[PDB]
């Protein structure tokens, strides 16, 4: 008979671990509890994953389009992209009233580019999904350069 | 590694981890000459060999793939039949990078 | 059979969830919904009450005397758990295994430690509080969550708190029972 | 060491000699 | 004609028939009793009376032999565990012939009431049909049941002519056939007293004389009559089929929670002494009779009769059985051989340690090891990945004292869970599961199965009072009801 | 009003007194769609006031603001609620309708005339006369067919309706090009209703339910332009009973398999019905659950690939019957789910354990950690977890109201079907009296059938 045995765990919730707990008691709002409250409290935690979406686009998504891994392409634009949208609304509610509607319309167009991208690559067309996405990111730099 | 972890149960709630250990509803030969196949799960692991063969180098790509030919025990059901040997053939592949 | 009124249109006496309670040396706000059991799992078990719903879910208390004055003479945090290890039960079950997935060849069970800490209180004293996620190979409630804190009382004698709980009821609010209960341990 | 009152309460409880006498 | 359940009530109407045909089924009940009796002894192993008595081998009828003074037998064998130097004619082969011999004659005497049927008897005069005076019928057959329970009562319980019935001690261990006297106080209604079973038989053997002249002479009401329906005898089948499930219940009752009539010799424990811990409570009474006297563990074991240790175990529970397990209780578990010690319970801090016995219901019942004070110190876990009760770390060692295994100690964690599984069951005994073949799984005693068909007996028998007081009140709208009925609304 | 021997009708059958009565029938229906109008008035407004922005929409019992934040009205980044005013014009739009259907509702059934057959020719109709019945079934096909193209052109130019499966994560997204393609939309259609199929229950994305209604939406119109100009054909004259309790049973066989449909619709789907305002589906809970705990555990050290479970078949990662790299345990039997949430990880090969060890998203495993509290048991008085749970939430899932209203209600319009149509049948073929007594038909058959 032996005893049970110990391991130096004490540094995973400073990491990731309490994210879940987080997400599951109901005593806290949903805006704390999905993430919604805790990213328009820190601006630059923000600021830190637009830039991360751009190299997950601007670097990342070419690379499966001229290979044509369409389900990696489709989905590298969900993945941590996921967030993007939510982001560039407190990216952009940040700004002056005209400010403001110089971000959001500019932020417009880059949904109406992802979503044509996305349509490009749900097709499989190289030809169109190589060209919808130097559009993608000029749009995508249309922002970066308003909001931040 | 045995088939079935040791936390697993048998039809009569007995196993390594979990389990009563003993013939619960025979209560007057609970435990008994059956000791085979109650009082000890066996869930020791066993080993098996493999040959490996590489048939095909793609070097621009780093891929490879070839043939392999292994052969393992089956299965000793926690300890109470005899694990058989089992010759399993067929191809595989890889990427190099 | 003394006649007092029933409590119609009245005002509730006890919202908290917790009820207060004072044994020996101690005191502690324990969960509402818990009631005693008459187990004794260690030596020196004081109290140790359980929940009703499933036994899993429990506290207890075990007041050793001990030699020494301060919980810093025990060595450090990391010391004191190795020597208190007995808390967390032993693997009954000295089988040889390779089979059960997430844990050491021949473990069926591994602690992780995931919080310490060296709070104190109005009087002085230093805790060392623990908070551990004990899995199984069966992983029986999600794994089991324990809330061990102790401290050393004006009359030498090691008073430990060990609350827990299982991590299916975890998730679902006994997180509030449990850690209000653990914060509200004081050794007087 | 036990009483025969004392080992008949922890093997079985329903004991005649557990279950009378008991308002103590 | 007929239908097929209802061929029966030719009988009805002529009484010549009706004598030949519970002749019939006197015949086949006596002939049942020495047949059964035969196929009983023809099986039965006298070899241990002590550890392999006469319920732990399915015998029925032979308890009932036995209850009424036939102990011996014309292999030499008896009861109580000697040779008969004088098996005389009444032995259990002698009676068992004396059910045949008397099935034969029953049977020549229902073919005869078969044939002669029409006897003057059962005509009444100056009419000239098929009739019964029935009140002075049942005041002839009360008297001869009086006569008879007094004859019971007074001479053969009583041991003034016959031998008497069975008398034991509280814990069965000492017990014979020996006369009783009768107890006219309130002690003759204690159930357990066999002395209110010869109290009673005189008493209400003496009023059931007295009653039966009652009927003999004084005719009934003309009210009473007409509302008992006296002249049918169907209302007389009513009534007695309301006396025998009342019997039945009150019989099967006793049977089951134990009266001086079902002695624990001949029918086993009951359920109820297994329950509120009776052998249990006197085997530790003796104990401590010994170690306050001043002597040791193993010497004061051994002081117990094997016979005592053997009452105290739920395979001899008659209430730990199945419907369907069939047969003998040595089917299950197999025959006792010998007792195998008292198991006692240590763990490292040197604390005796307790099964907490198995409860009659629980067909599996985990097994807990309680301190003197009642609270929990081991068990056999059924998670050992984190135990903190287990029998391996707790440190429990098991040693006997009296029986085959006095003196020996255990500390082996494989062996002190095979008897910690066996001590909740009780006392510890060694069986054999190669001369029966046996299943493993326990069976019920004769006093189980008794108490199980008359229950059932009398519960169907309920029915049948229903149905015959329906053919009795409703004698005139049993083929249906008037054209003219609808006066009986608004 | 009417009694029962002017008609043969009693009081617990008296709305089969206006029959043949085309005006109080017209009455009727009316002030129904008032009520049909007043509830979703009514409710919608109990909802939006009890509506609690600092809690999810389907954690407080709403399941008529679910269906207008799917069109996206109020709805941000996410399923966030913007603001509440969307859904409170909805509700008084209705609510304020309904006395409007009220009042012709309650006109028809007490002043206007009981046949409008002789002074208003246009609305009047018997229910033998083929041609006027497909007259009016072709001008509500035309309403059904106009209504269809509502949605598309809120999808399309009005806005835009919800999308869960939008890049970036769900949000309202215009629909520029809904699929119109016959061999996807009518795809759906003879798919088979099973596992790994789910006939219509598995339309994955918006374009093709956009691209649906474009479809049914222009075979309506067309279909209803077909039968104001035709008659049913000799055919169709030989194979139906041309009642009106007929054409009620024909309606009510229908409209019992749509409420099954949308049984299992609500359970299953996701997109038409997302998550985010719906809860998360049985599967969707059930595989929110396992992917817990595979991401608890690769924190504390544990290779979720390599780990064994007490089967052998895997606790973490197994593979599916067609060879899918799927979560393990007894969510085997959910692994042809799909979500929003869940595909970012999925490669071709399954789930990618590449992607899956290196590439779980923070988002992610908040989302799916809230799936799995809000898995759709409950209890009937609302609490919210197995049958075996204390009372400590309060919780039922929309989805679980939703589908099991609408198999009762579904299963008791097939019993409706089964009642009216073999009573129509029978009542048309002369024998829904009874037996005739004087010629009984079986009397005049052979014996030993
Ligand atoms: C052939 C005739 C078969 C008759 C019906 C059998 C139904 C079998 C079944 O498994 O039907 C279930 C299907 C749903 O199928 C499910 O469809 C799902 C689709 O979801 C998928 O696609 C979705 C798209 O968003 C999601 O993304 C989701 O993640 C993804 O899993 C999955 O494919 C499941 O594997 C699949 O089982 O219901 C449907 O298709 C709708 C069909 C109607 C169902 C009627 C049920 C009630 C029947 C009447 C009972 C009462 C009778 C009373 C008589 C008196
Ligand atoms: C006079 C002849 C005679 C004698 C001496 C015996 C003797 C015996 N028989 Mg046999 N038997 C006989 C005739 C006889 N039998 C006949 C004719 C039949 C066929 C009906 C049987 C059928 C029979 C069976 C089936 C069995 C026996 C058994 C026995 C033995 C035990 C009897 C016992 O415990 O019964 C107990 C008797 C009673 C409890 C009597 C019940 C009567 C109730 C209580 C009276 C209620 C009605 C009463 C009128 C109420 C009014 C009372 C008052 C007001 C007057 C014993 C050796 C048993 C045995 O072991 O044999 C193998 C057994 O199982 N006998
Ligand atoms: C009230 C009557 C009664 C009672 C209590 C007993 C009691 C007993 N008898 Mg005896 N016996 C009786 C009448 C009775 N007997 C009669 C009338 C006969 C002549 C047939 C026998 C012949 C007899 C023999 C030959 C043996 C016993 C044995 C036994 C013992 C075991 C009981 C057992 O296995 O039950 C079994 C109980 C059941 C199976 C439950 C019955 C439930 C119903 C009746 C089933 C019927 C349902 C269905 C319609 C049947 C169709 C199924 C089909 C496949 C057959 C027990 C002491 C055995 C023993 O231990 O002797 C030493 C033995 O070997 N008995
Ligand atoms: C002392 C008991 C007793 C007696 C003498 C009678 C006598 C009678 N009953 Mg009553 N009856 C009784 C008990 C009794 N019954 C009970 C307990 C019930 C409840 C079940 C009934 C229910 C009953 C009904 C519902 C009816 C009768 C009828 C009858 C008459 C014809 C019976 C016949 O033809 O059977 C014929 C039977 C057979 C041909 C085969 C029966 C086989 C079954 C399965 C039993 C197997 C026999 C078994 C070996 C014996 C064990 C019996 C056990 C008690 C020891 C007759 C007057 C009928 C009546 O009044 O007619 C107008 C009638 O309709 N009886
Ligand atoms: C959706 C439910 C519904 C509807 C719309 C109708 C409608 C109708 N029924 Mg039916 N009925 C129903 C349910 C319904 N019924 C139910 C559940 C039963 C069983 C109890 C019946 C039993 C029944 C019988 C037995 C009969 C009818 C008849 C009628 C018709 C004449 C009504 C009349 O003269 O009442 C006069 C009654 C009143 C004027 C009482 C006041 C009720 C008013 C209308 C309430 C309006 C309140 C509302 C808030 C007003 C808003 C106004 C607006 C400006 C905002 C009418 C078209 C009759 C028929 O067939 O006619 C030929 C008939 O004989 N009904
Ligand atoms: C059919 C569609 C449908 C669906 C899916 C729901 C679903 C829901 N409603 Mg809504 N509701 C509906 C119709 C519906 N309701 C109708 C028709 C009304 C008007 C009465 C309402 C009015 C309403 C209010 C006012 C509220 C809800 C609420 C709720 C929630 C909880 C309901 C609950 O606890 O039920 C409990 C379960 C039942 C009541 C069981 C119903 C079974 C019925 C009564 C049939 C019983 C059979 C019986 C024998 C037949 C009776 C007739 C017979 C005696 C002759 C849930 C989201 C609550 C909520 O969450 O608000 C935010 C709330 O406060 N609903
Ligand atoms: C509310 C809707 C509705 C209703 C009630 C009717 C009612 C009618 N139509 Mg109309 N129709 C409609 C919509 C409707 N139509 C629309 C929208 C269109 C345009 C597409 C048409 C085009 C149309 C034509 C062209 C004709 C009708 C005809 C008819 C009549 C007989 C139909 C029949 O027996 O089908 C019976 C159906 C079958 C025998 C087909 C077999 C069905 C099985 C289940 C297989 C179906 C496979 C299919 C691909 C669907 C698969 C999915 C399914 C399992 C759910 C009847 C008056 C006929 C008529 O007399 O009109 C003058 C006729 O010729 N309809
Ligand atoms: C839109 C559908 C529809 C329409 C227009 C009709 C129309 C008609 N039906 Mg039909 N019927 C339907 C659906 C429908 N029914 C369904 C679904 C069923 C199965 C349950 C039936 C079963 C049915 C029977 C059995 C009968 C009719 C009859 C009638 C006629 C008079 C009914 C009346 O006055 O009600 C009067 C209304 C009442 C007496 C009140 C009943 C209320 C019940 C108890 C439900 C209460 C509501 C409750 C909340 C629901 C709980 C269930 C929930 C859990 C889902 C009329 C032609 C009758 C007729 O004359 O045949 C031609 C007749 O005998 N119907
Ligand atoms: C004419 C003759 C044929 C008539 C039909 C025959 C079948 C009739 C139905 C028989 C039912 C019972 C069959 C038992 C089969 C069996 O396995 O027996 C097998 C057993 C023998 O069992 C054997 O016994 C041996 C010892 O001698 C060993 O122990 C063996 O291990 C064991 O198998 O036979 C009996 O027990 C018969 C007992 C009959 C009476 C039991 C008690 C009845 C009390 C309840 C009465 C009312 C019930 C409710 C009524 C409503
Ligand atoms: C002629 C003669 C003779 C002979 C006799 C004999 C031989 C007899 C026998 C008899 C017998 C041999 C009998 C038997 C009987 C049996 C019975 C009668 C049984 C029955 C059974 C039953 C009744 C059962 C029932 C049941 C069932 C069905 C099942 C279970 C349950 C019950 C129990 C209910 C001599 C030579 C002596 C001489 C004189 C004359
Ligand atoms: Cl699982």
């Amino acid at each position: 008979l032996t005893p049970v045995d110990l391991f130096d765990d004490r540094s995973v919730r400073d990491r990731g671990f309490d994210l879940i707990y987080e997400a599951r008691d109901l005593d806290l709002p949903q805006n704390v509890r999905e993430g919604f409250t805790q990213a328009r409290a820190s601006l630059d935690e923000t600021k830190k994953r637009v830039k991360e979406s751009e190299a997950r686009i601007d670097a990342d998504l070419d690379v499966f389009i001229q290979k044509s891994y369409w389900t990696e392409a489709r989905e590298q634009l969900r993945r941590q992209v996921g967030t993007l949208r939510f982001d560039l609304n407190t990216l952009a509610s940040t700004k002056e009233k005209e400010a403001k509607k110089a971000a959001l319309g500019l932020r417009k167009e880059f949904i109406q580019a992802v979503e044509d991208l996305d349509f490009a690559l749900r097709e499989k067309d190289q030809a169109s999904a190589a060209k919808k996405l130097e559009i993608t990111k000029a749009k995508l730099d249309s922002v970066l350069a308003a909001v931040l | 590694p045995s088939y079935r972890g040791s936390s697993f149960l048998d039809p009569k709630g007995r196993g390594g981890s979990t389990g009563y250990d003993n013939a619960v509803a025979l209560p007057a030969r609970a435990d008994a000459e059956e000791l085979l196949k109650e009082n000890v799960k066996i869930t020791k692991a066993l080993k098996g060999s493999a040959v490996f063969s590489v048939a095909k180098v793609d070097p621009v790509t780093g891929e490879i793939a070839g043939v392999f030919e292994s052969i393992q025990p089956s299965d000793t059901d926690l300890g109470a039949k005899p694990p058989k040997d089992i010759k399993v053939t067929g191809l595989w592949y890889a990427q190099l990078k | 059979a003394y006649g007092d009124s029933a409590n119609v249109f009245g005002k509730v006496t006890n919202k908290s969830g917790f009820v207060p309670y004072a044994g020996d040396g101690f005191a502690l706000l324990l969960p509402a919904k818990w009631n005693p059991s008459k187990e004794n799992d260690f030596p020196g078990v004081i109290l140790r009450y359980e929940d009703n719903f499933d036994a899993v879910n429990n506290l207890v208390v075990i007041a050793q005397d001990t030699d020494k004055k301060a919980i810093a003479d025990f060595g450090s945090q990391d010391k004191f758990l190795e020597s208190v290890s007995y808390l967390l039960g032993k693997q009954a079950y000295s089988g040889e295994t390779q089979s059960e997935g997430g844990f050491a060849p021949n473990r069926v069970s591994a602690a992780s430690l995931l919080d310490v800490s060296t709070t104190t209180d109005k009087k002085g004293k230093t805790y060392y509080k623990y908070e551990l996620l004990v899995r199984s190979a069966d992983g029986d409630e999600g794994g089991r969550h324990q809330l061990i804190g102790a401290t050393v009382g004006s009359d030498n004698k090691l008073y430990i708190i060990k609350i827990q709980i299982g991590d299916k009821r975890w998730f679902k609010g006994a997180k509030k029972e449990a850690m209000g209960a653990f914060d509200s341990f004081t050794v007087v | 060491v036990t009483l025969a009152l004392d080992k008949d309460d922890p093997a079985k409880e329903d004991s005649v000699k557990g279950l009378r006498k008991d308002i103590n | 004609g007929l239908p097929w359940y209802r061929v029966h009530t030719v009988v009805i109407n002529d009484p010549g028939r009706l004598i030949s045909v519970h002749l019939m089924h006197t015949a086949l009940v006596s002939g049942w009793a020495g047949s059964m009796a035969l196929f009983e002894i023809s099986v039965f192993d006298p070899s241990d009376p002590v550890l392999n008595p006469m319920w732990r081998q399915g015998m029925f009828v032979l308890p009932f032999m036995t209850r009424l003074g036939i102990t011996q037998s014309w292999g030499g064998w008896t009861i109580s565990g000697e040779t008969a130097t004088n098996p005389g004619i009444w032995s259990y082969e002698g009676v068992a012939a004396a059910h045949i011999i008397l099935s034969g004659a029953l049977f020549l005497a229902s073919v005869w009431h078969w044939t002669y049927w029409d006897l003057e008897l059962f005509r009444d005069p100056r009419t000239g049909k098929t009739a019964l005076d029935l009140p002075k019928i049942f005041g002839i057959h009360l008297f001869l049941s009086g006569l008879l329970c007094f004859g019971f009562g007074a001479f053969h319980v009583t041991g003034v002519f016959g031998p008497g019935i069975w008398v034991s001690d509280p814990y069965g261990l000492t017990g014979r056939v020996q006369p009783v006297a009768p107890s006219w106080g309130a002690d003759g209604f204690d159930p357990y007293n066999p002395g209110g079973i010869a109290s009673h038989h005189i008493a209400a053997g003496i009023l059931g004389v007295l009653a039966g002249l009652f009927h003999l002479c004084v005719r009934p009401s003309i009210r009473l009559y007409f509302g008992l329906s006296m002249g049918s005898i169907e209302t007389v089948l009513s009534s007695s089929i309301a006396a025998v499930f009342w019997a039945a219940f009150v019989v099967a009752g006793t049977m089951w929670y134990g009266s001086a009539a079902t002695p624990i010799e001949l029918f086993g424990p009951t359920r109820y002494q297994w329950d509120q811990g009776f052998f249990q409570q006197e085997i530790q009474k003796r104990v401590q009779a010994s170690l306050a006297e001043g002597a040791s563990l193993s010497d004061a074991w051994s002081r117990i009769p094997e016979k005592l240790a053997f009452y105290d175990y739920i395979g001899n529970n008659p209430a730990k059985g199945g419907l369907f397990r069939t047969g003998a209780m040595n089917s299950g578990d197999g025959i006792a051989v010998g007792w195998l010690g008292h198991a006692s319970f240590k763990d490292q801090e040197g604390r005796e340690l307790f099964v907490r016995r198995m409860p009659t219901f629980f067909e599996t019942f985990p097994v807990l090891l309680l301190d003197k004070d009642g609270i929990v110190r081991a068990d056999v876990p059924f998670r050992k990945a984190e135990s903190k009760y287990s029998i391996e770390q707790v440190g429990v060692s098991v040693t006997f004292y009296g029986g085959e295994l006095d003196g020996l100690t255990f500390t082996d964690p494989a062996t002190v869970k095979k008897y910690a599984r066996k001590a909740q069951l009780g006392e510890i005994f060694e069986f054999d599961r190669s001369t029966l073949q046996s299943d493993g799984v326990f069976r019920s005693s004769p006093r189980g199965w008794f108490t199980f068909g008359h229950v059932c007996f009398a519960l169907l028998f309920f029915f049948g009072h229903i149905w015959h007081g329906a053919r009795t009140i409703f004698r005139d709208v049993f083929a249906g009801i008037d054209d003219d009925i609808n006066d009986q609304v608004e | 009003g009417r009694d029962q021997e002017t008609t043969g009708f009693a009081w617990w059958s008296g709305n089969a007194r206006l029959i043949n009565l085309s005006g109080k029938l017209l009455g009727a229906h009316v002030a129904h769609a008032g009520l049909i109008v007043f509830w979703a008035g009514a409710m919608n407004l109990f909802e939006v006031s009890h509506f609690v922005p600092e809690k999810p929409m389907y954690e407080q019992g709403l399941i008529l603001l679910p269906h207008i934040a799917t069109l996206g009205y109020g709805v941000g980044p996410g399923g966030e609620i913007i603001d509440t005013f969307p859904y409170f014009v909805s509700g008084v739009l209705h609510l304020i309708s309904s006395a409007v259907l009220g009042f012709g509702g309650v006109y028809h059934s007490l002043i206007g005339p009981e046949t409008l057959e002789e002074s208003y020719p246009f609305f009047g109709y018997v229910w033998k006369d083929k041609n006027k019945m497909t007259n009016i079934l072709g001008y509500h096909l035309i309403m059904l067919g106009l209504g269809a193209w509502l949605l598309v052109w809120k999808a399309m130019y009005f806005g835009g309706v919800y999308d869960t499966w939008a890049p970036g994560g769900g949000d309202v997204r215009v629909i520029t090009n809904p699929t119109t393609n016959a061999a996807v939309i009518f795809g759906y259609l003879v798919k088979s209703p099973f596992g790994g199929d789910g006939w219509i229950c598995s339309v994955d994305n918006m374009e093709d339910i956009i691209g649906g209604h474009i479809w049914i939406g222009t075979l309506e119109i067309l279909g209803g332009i077909w039968h104001i100009y035709t008659t049913p054909w000799p055919w169709a004259r030989r194979a139906f009973v041309w009642s009106g309790e007929a054409y009620l049973s024909y309606s009510l066989g229908a409209i019992g398999v749509m409420g099954f449909i949308a049984c299992c619709m609500s359970w299953f789907n996701n997109t038409a019905y997302p998550s985010e305002f719906y809860g998360p589906t049985g599967p969707e809970a059930s595989q929110s659950q396992a992917f817990t705990f595979l991401v608890r555990d690769q924190r504390l050290g544990a290779n979720v690939a390599s780990a064994q479970g007490p089967t052998g078949l895997g606790k973490y990662l197994m593979r599916s019957p067609t060879g899918e790299i799927i979560f393990g345990g007894e969510t085997m039997r959910f692994w042809d789910f799909r979500g929003p949430w869940l595909e970012p990880l999925r490669g071709p090969n399954g789930l990618d354990l590449n992607k899956l060890k290196n590439d779980i998203q923070p988002w992610q495993e908040r989302r799916a950690a809230e799936y799995m509290t809000h898995a759709p048991l409950g209890s009937l008085n609302s609490v919210g977890g197995v049958a075996t749970e204390i009372n400590a939430v309060n919780f039922v899932s929309p989805r679980s109201w939703l589908a099991c209203s609408h198999f009762c209600l579904g299963f008791f319009f097939f019993i409706g079907h089964l009642w009216h149509a073999g009573r129509a049948r029978a009542a048309a073929a002369g024998f829904e009296k009874g037996i005739d007594r004087f010629d009984e038909p079986v009397l005049s058959m052979r014996p030993l059938d």
